[PDB]
């Protein structure tokens, strides 16, 4: 459990697998239930859901990061990568969600013959 | 041939009722607006082209959820208060006659009563100044509190503001608010023109009778909303196209004293006015409410006739919350005698002055049982409104009455916010749908 | 945005149901408990829908296409005046009588689909 | 052979959960969940369950809510702190018959006004057994020493209301439909229901009121039979009816004893006094015993002698037979019912005494005064069961002896849930099968 | 109905998955927690059940196939009797100390057939 935080990006990538008191640990019950739903939603609405690497078919726009494959996977680690495209995370998560309505609707034309 | 094919989000929506959240602009207050979440900087608002919905302005939930979240935000800011159960005693009331003017005799009363101190086996003897409506005479003359053979009071805890705060209404996830765009809507049937928004805007809890003040404005025409027009046991709700100004002022010079009847239990009562006596007033100017006036005139002719002539006149039977202006100047409660705005015929610089009367034992929500003490507020007051709106009742004149009278009207504050909640509604969202298609599964 | 293509047609409006599907999850005092019941609606809501999504095949899935006929008694129109003369809203309305018939059918077709499979 | 993995398998376990409700009074059924307008019920086939009476959770859980309701309801009402005073009391003469000789009490006091400098000088008629005498004579409120009085709301009603107790989800309550079940052990017959039919919450003691019938004979149950120390719950095959009145016309006085309180007393009888009481009839109440001997001879031998005898010491509530009867609680004498002895037209009246100051659920701190009900009351009421009790005859006993028991309310409640039992569902499951993934 | 095939045999009983499957998500006062936390509890018991199906790979499935051989060490009776003259009920109480093993196999099993 966050073990490779240190480590680079590629050595990260091969391990990714009433009271008080009661008032209080319901919050929390809510809060766990809520957010391991958000997170499978989002994998889902991409077509990654079953899987922890998931392929897409959306093209890198070099305006989000311009540095070289050697640079990113041994030289960075995730908190670093993390703080560089921050500011597209939405544009591509968007992306993702157009991408993989098109497919849907590709696959249903092909069906449809 | 033909299958069932299933979509996951399609853009469908039913009507439904559930409970909406409040949200405040990012400390004692009466609807505690700390305990709201913040809301968002800039809201987002979607225009929905080539959609007609149906709207209802009478058929609400909304408002049945705003009164009463307004009345258990009350009873919940009164809790952690004094309770003036010692005050029921026996008081012996003089008439107060100090530098007072001719308009404003008798309405004083100055009454010395015995009180519990600290200590169990002790007494002292006091005094406090008392408004004539707070006091009845038993057989100087001595006399007792409006309460004590009806309910028990419990004094308003003074680090509490009374000032209302905007508060947005938001919907949960899976729910939406659609807002009505047109201009010319009476709030009831289509809205051709239609939006979609996650929260209302900031709605100002004013409470207030035979007037509206504070509120929106009409964009184009003055606006005239009845449930049903033809039945005159249904009141008139008036928006206007421009606000009116009016001011009001208590202008005595008051002091505030604090007496100790318990341990850690203090009693504010009324010392000695600083100065001279006088009644407290409004004004308001007599160009812009016959400029108003005539407006509701011309767009009410659109209703009843042609050519009927159109009077007002005032209010006529109830108690003093119904038949006067009730209102707050952030602290004390006025009740204004508006009969000088309501008398006028239609056929087809200076001032109006409006005196008032300051009550200080309150029965909110008309209830009986619970009733609250309001402690004096030090120095001169002075709050300035807009008039936006009024609450109109017609009389039945049968025989064939070629003549209409419209009379001020209020008491129930469910009319006071269904006139801020009448362009919206909140709908469910159905995102499951089954069509046709040549398409068949493998 | 949301909710934008209410007045599309039902076949333009089909490329837009992922901005639906993700305003649907997340998009003590007098406000301190309107505020949990309503999260816990929320979720109960989402996972009655995925439920029922999942009963029949489709889990996971957008647009999924079943093995249930269409019968012509539900309705008699042609796809031409469907797809691209109608709108969702208008057309819940019609077929809103023979919703849980066809709930049903492709409830059994599904089971009956995976039981045959299995063997 | 393969493992081969199902979801929706039906399989159940013993469980514990909350269950809830489904249906002005003091049990708000207004508040607990509507109920489904159509009883959904499936016979369960070749399946037989195990049951026990003696250790149903439901029943623990009926108590703990019927409780806390009582205490709920109780909450908005008077306070009789002033009412803790000195009191002047009289005997009450004037028409008052040879049996009723002291049982109303004319008591005078001082009491508080709705203004704190005066007080006013009032009066009220008291039962002899709400009133303690300290040293005419002078008395005082009998819990004035232990606890502090509410008095009862008024427009609030006594009247119980038949409830269901509802499963949530992933669990389910299974019945059992044998008719001569005993409540303990398997039972063949099984189905499954949502809810549990309506159920009236009827506190009473020695006697079970307005319940439920045995089918085809008489019950007999016990968690062991062989031991005294065991209560025997007996449900009859048919009812006996009940008639009690109190023939007396009382009136309501208001009293204002502060800003927004008033105090319901008595005030005087207009007319003649006597004395409250209960009929029965005495052939039906022949047959019931015989039957109910007949049913317990299957226990103790076909010679034995089995004599019925009233009870024996205890506080009042469990010596007689205590109900409610529209607003005014009875507490009646049962010694002409338990009296005979069985070898191997006319009624029965049972005098009864009323009091005002109840003390619920065998708690110590808590009292509640009961205010007077205006005009006659009458009503009529089913005897459903029994609640006996066996002494311990030694030393060569032929003879048995059965006298009424009770006073615990959970035996009240535990008579009508008997057939029912709640389950968890564990729908996942793995069986052998020939077939493999590929 | 709910229930319906409780006494019927094995096989029988997998006609009806859908019937039970789809009754285990829906059916401060004193009703006012008892209602909420009841409610979380069954959330999270479903969702527990959905992540423990999703481990093995069977998410989205009713009847799954896996590829763990039945160890003769369970059960001995043959596929004949079993599906033909034995109930669920019946079935769970013999391999009932059994399961928690088998709930490690059907796993790792699975990772391999995804790893291979
Ligand atoms: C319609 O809106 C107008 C405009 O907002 C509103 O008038 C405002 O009333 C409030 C409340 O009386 C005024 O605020 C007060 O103004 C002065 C100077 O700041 C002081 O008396 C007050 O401060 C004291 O009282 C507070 C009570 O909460 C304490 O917190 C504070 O520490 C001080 O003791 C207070 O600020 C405000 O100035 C006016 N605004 C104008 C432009 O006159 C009017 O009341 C609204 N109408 C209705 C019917 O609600
Ligand atoms: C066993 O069940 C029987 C039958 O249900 C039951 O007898 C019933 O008792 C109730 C309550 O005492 C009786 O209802 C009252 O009857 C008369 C006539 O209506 C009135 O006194 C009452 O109305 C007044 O009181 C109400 C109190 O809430 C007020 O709401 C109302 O406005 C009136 O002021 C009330 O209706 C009922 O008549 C009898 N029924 C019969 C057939 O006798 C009996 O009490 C139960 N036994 C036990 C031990 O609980
Ligand atoms: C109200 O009455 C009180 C007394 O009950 C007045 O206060 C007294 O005023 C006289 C005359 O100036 C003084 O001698 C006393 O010392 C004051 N105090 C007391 C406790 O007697 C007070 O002036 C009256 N107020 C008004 C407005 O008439
Ligand atoms: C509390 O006292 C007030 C004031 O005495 C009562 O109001 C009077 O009620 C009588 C009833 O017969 C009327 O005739 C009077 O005209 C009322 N006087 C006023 C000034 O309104 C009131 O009724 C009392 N309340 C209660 C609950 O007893
Ligand atoms: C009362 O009406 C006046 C006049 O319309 C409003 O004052 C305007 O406020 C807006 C918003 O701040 C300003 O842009 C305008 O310039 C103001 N108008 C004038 C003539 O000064 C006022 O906001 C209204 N509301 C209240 C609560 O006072
Ligand atoms: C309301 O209007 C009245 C009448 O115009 C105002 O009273 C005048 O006040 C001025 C000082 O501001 C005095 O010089 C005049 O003698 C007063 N006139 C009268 C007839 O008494 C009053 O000030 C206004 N009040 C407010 C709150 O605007
Ligand atoms: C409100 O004020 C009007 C005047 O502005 C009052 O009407 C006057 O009442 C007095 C007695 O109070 C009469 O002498 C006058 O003749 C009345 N004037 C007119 C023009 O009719 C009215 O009574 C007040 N409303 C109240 C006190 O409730
Ligand atoms: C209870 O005692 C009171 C007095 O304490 C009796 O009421 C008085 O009866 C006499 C004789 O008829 C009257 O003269 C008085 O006017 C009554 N009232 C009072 C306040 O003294 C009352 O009759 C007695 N009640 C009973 C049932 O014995
Ligand atoms: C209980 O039974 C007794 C005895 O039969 C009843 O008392 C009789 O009442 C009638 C009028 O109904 C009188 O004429 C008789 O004289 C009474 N008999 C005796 C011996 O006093 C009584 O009414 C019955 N009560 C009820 C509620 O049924
Ligand atoms: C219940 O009633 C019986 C009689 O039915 C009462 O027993 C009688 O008690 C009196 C004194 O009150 C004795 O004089 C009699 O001899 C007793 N009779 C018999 C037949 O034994 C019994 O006391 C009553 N129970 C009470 C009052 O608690
Ligand atoms: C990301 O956006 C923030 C906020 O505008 C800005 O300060 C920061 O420089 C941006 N970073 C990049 C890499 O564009
Ligand atoms: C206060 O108490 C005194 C002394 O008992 C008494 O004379 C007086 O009347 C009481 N009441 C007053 C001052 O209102
Ligand atoms: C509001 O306008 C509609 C037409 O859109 C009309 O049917 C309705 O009667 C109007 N309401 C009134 C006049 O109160
Ligand atoms: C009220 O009296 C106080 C105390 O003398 C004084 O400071 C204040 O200015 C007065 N307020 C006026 C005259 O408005
Ligand atoms: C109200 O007071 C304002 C100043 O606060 C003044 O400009 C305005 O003219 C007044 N209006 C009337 C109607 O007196
Ligand atoms: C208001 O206008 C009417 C109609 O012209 C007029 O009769 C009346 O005198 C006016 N009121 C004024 C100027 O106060
Ligand atoms: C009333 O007269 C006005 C004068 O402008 C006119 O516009 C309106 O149409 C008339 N109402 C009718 C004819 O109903
Ligand atoms: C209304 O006006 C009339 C006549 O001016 C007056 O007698 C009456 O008291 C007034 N009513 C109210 C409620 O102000
Ligand atoms: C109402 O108006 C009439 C006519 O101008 C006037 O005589 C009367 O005094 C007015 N009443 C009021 C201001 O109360
Ligand atoms: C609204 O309808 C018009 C006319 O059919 C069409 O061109 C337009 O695209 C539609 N707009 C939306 C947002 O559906
Ligand atoms: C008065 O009551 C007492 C106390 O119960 C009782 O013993 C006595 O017999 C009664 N005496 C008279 C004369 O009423
Ligand atoms: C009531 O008060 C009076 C007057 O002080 C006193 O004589 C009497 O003993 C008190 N107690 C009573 C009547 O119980
Ligand atoms: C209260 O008084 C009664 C009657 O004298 C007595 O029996 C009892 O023990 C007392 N209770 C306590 C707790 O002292
Ligand atoms: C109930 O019957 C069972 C057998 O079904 C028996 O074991 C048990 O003792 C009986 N209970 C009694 C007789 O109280
Ligand atoms: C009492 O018994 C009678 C006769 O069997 C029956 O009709 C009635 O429903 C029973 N219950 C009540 C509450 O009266
Ligand atoms: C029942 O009671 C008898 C007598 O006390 C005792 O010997 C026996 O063990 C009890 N039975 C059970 C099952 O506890
Ligand atoms: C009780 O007495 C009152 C008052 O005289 C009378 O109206 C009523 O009928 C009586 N009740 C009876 C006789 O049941
Ligand atoms: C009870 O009263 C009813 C009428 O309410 C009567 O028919 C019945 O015979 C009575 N029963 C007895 C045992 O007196
Ligand atoms: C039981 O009856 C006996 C004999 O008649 C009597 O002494 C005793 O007081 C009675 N007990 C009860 C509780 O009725
Ligand atoms: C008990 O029964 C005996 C025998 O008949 C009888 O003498 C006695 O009076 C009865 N006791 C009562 C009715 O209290």
């Amino acid at each position: 459990f966050l073990g490779a935080a240190g480590s680079t990006m590629g050595a990260a990538s091969m391990t990714l697998t009433l009271t008080v008191w009661g008032i209080k640990q319901l919050q929390a019950r809510v809060l766990a239930v809520e957010r391991y739903l958000r997170d499978q939603q989002l994998l889902g609405i991409w077509g990654c859901s079953g899987k922890l690497i998931c392929c897409t078919n959306v093209p890198w726009n070099s305006s989000w990061s311009n540095r070289n494959l050697s640079e990113i996977w041994d030289n960075m680690t995730w908190l670093q990568w993390d703080k560089e495209i921050s500011n597209y995370t939405q544009i591509i998560y968007g992306l993702l969600e157009e991408s993989q309505n098109q497919q849907e609707k590709n696959e249903q034309d092909l069906l449809a013959l | 041939n033909l299958w069932v094919t299933v979509y996951y989000g399609v853009p469908v929506w039913k009507d439904a009722e559930t409970t909406l959240f409040c949200a405040s602009d990012a400390k004692h207050n009466v609807w505690a607006t700390h305990a709201c979440v913040p809301t968002d900087p800039n809201p987002q608002e979607i225009h929905l082209e080539n959609v007609t919905e149906e709207f209802n302005m009478w058929k609400n939930n909304m408002v049945e959820q705003m009164h009463t979240d307004i009345i258990s935000l009350w009873d919940q800011s009164l809790k952690p208060c004094v309770k003036l159960t010692p005050l029921c005693v026996t008081l012996q009331c003089t008439n107060v006659t100090n530098n007072i003017t001719d308009d404003m005799r008798g309405e004083l009363k100055n009454c010395s009563f015995n009180m519990t101190t600290e200590l169990r086996d002790k007494k002292q003897k006091v005094y406090s100044l008392f408004y004539r409506l707070d006091v009845v005479q038993i057989n100087n003359k001595e006399y007792r509190l409006i309460n004590c053979n009806t309910s028990a009071i419990t004094q308003a805890c003074p680090k509490v503001s009374f000032e209302p705060i905007p508060i947005h209404y938001c919907a949960p996830a899976g729910f939406a608010i659609l807002k009505c765009k047109d201009k010319k809507f009476n709030g009831t049937g289509p809205c051709p023109s239609v939006s979609t928004v996650q929260c209302t805007h900031g709605i100002k809890p004013v409470v207030s009778t035979q007037l509206l003040l504070n509120g929106s404005l009409a964009e184009e025409e003055v606006m005239i909303r009845s449930e049903n027009i033809t039945n005159n046991a249904k009141n008139i709700l008036v928006q206007f196209n421009t606000p009116v100004q009016i001011n009001c002022t208590r202008p005595n010079n008051n002091t505030r004293k604090s007496i100790r009847i318990g341990p850690g239990q203090a009693f504010y009562a009324t010392g000695d006015i600083i100065g001279d006596i006088r009644q407290a007033h409004c004004n308001v100017s007599k160009a812009t409410w016959n400029e108003t006036l005539g407006k509701v005139v011309k767009q009410l002719r659109k209703h009843f006739g042609n050519n009927t002539i159109i009077r007002f006149a005032n209010s006529s039977g109830g108690d003093l919350e119904v038949t006067t202006h009730s209102f707050n100047c952030g602290g004390e409660f006025f009740y204004c005698n508006t009969s000088g705005l309501f008398n006028s015929t239609w056929i087809s610089n200076d001032s109006i002055t409006l005196p008032c009367r300051i009550k200080q034992i309150i029965n909110m929500w008309q209830r009986i049982g619970q009733a609250m003490y309001a402690p004096p507020i030090q120095g001169v007051i002075r709050c300035v409104s807009n008039i936006t709106g009024l609450i109109l009742t017609r009389d039945g004149g049968s025989t064939n009455s070629t003549t209409e009278t419209f009379r001020p009207g209020g008491g129930d504050m469910r009319d006071n916010w269904r006139s801020e909640l009448y362009k919206y509604k909140v709908v469910k969202i159905e995102p499951l749908g089954v069509a046709p298609t040549r398409c068949k599964r493998r």
